[PDB]
């Protein structure tokens, strides 16, 4: 039971957008599309297959953001020689997760990249 | 003072190797070349210059990168805690090569910028003692 422009699956509502936005803008955008809306989240393979089939069927081949950002920013980064980490020269600041409308495998990419996305919310 | 074929900078000895190895193997290899050896650690601009130039002397390709001693300890695929919707992560579908927890430098940035790479890739490296 979702708005006409959205697609349902297991009590949830999903909608793909092809307006090229980076991760942060994508998420924020999803929140104003409906109450409780966010970038899509996957709790199972069936759900992932569903969203992929949906994204591909709508906009064909492309890359779509997932609701995961700054995936390694909080990891325990350490020098193998035990040097303390003070100097820094990261090529990319944060990495976010995306998926190709071709398959359900999770992929990595800098969060400042531009991509499509899918929004979701509980019906 | 450094062993023959090793270069020195600010009291340390460095050495670039063309032989390709996984991050863990390079680290392990470096420990056996000289006591106290490890994959190079970059703790300042000055050292970054020295190491970048050092590498540029032996590595001329862009087909590969050069391993450096920084790596994410965690064994998990990601370190955040939840999705943007607030729910917890309880199902992953990662492509092994897609989790890049080891760092390296590439020729395109002059071997300076730290880029994330899949730890199991075979690539040249630099040892520091
Ligand atoms: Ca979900
Ligand atoms: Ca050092």
């Amino acid at each position: 039971d979702c708005p006409s422009d959205w697609s349902s699956y297991e009590g949830h509502c999903y909608k793909p957008f092809n307006e090229p936005k980076n991760w942060a803008d994508a998420e924020n955008f999803c929140t104003q599309q409906h109450t409780g809306s966010h970038l899509v989240s996957f709790q199972s393979t069936e759900e992932a297959d569903f969203v992929v089939k949906l994204a591909f069927q709508t906009f064909d081949y492309g890359i779509f953001w997932m609701g995961l950002s700054k995936i390694w920013n909080q990891c325990n980064w350490q020098w193998s020689n035990a040097a303390m980490l003070k100097y820094t020269d990261w090529a990319e600041e944060s990495y976010c997760v995306y998926f190709k409308s071709t398959n359900n495998k999770w992929r990595s990419i800098t969060c400042r990249m531009i991509a499509n996305f899918v929004c979701e919310f509980q019906a | 003072d450094c062993s023959s074929s090793w270069s020195s900078y600010e009291g340390h000895c460095y050495k670039a190797f063309k032989q390709s190895k996984t991050w863990a193997d390079a680290e392990s290899f470096c420990t056996k070349q000289v006591n106290g050896g490890h994959l190079v650690s970059i703790e300042s601009s000055g050292e970054a210059d020295f190491v970048a130039h050092l590498i540029a002397q032996k590595i001329k390709s862009a087909k590969i990168h050069v391993w450096i001693g920084l790596r994410a300890q965690n064994k998990e695929k990601q370190c955040s805690i939840e999705w943007s919707d607030g729910s917890s992560i309880s199902y992953e579908n990662w492509i092994e090569e897609e989790s890049k927890k080891c760092l390296g430098v590439h020729k395109a940035t002059g071997f300076r910028k730290w880029e994330n790479f899949y730890c199991e890739q075979r690539d040249p490296f630099v040892c520091e003692a």
